[PDB]
């Protein structure tokens, strides 16, 4: 034996990282180099968790002034904050 | 500070006048206005590039004694003596979070 090796829907958390690369890159390419959307990764689970309480307190991330679905969930507690 | 001390003789001659009989009202001396230090209110690392649970210990504690008047760790008492009037000036570089 030597173990099948897992598939592209039962890794995560490091394949997330990979793929979400991936996909970025691809998207990229496909349109030219104006797509331009820096950093597939940032932050953690339980540290991005406590950058978003602290959002309450009344700071911002970066997308603001007063993984790239964070964005999603993230206005919606941003907008809170604000 | 010192122009508090005008105020108090202006008045007692005023009421010096204001009684025939009262002579020689008394007053309290002098340095118990002038001493700073029977009030309330008289190295250093750069806190900000510090890990935040080590900060808010330490922000606590500084705070805590600057509520009482004595200053801080990090915090200096301007020397606005006198009046009802005081400023403080706290350490420039810290995490925003917990700076605000």
């Amino acid at each position: 034996g030597h173990r099948e090796e897992p598939y592209l829907t039962e890794a995560g958390r490091d394949a997330f990282d990979k793929f979400c690369r991936l996909h970025q890159g691809e998207l990229q390419l496909l349109a030219g180099g104006v797509l331009q959307a820096p950093q597939p990764v940032l932050v953690k689970e339980c540290e991005l968790v406590k950058d978003v309480l602290n959002v309450l307190i009344g700071v911002v991330s970066a997308t603001f002034s007063l993984p790239e679905s964070i964005s999603s969930l993230l206005s919606e507690v941003a907008e809170y904050g604000t | 500070l010192q122009q508090s001390l005008e105020l108090k003789r202006k008045m007692l001659r005023d009421k010096q006048n204001k009684k025939n009989s009262g002579q020689h009202l008394p007053i309290f001396p002098a340095w118990v206005y002038e001493r700073p230090a029977l009030i309330g209110d008289f190295t250093a690392l750069p806190i900000g590039t510090l890990p935040l649970a080590s900060q808010e210990s330490a922000v606590v504690e500084d705070l805590l004694y600057v509520l009482v008047g004595v200053d801080g760790r990090y915090v200096s008492a301007q020397p606005l003596a006198g009046r009802q009037s005081r400023t403080f000036l706290v350490d420039p570089n810290l995490d925003l979070s917990i700076r605000e």
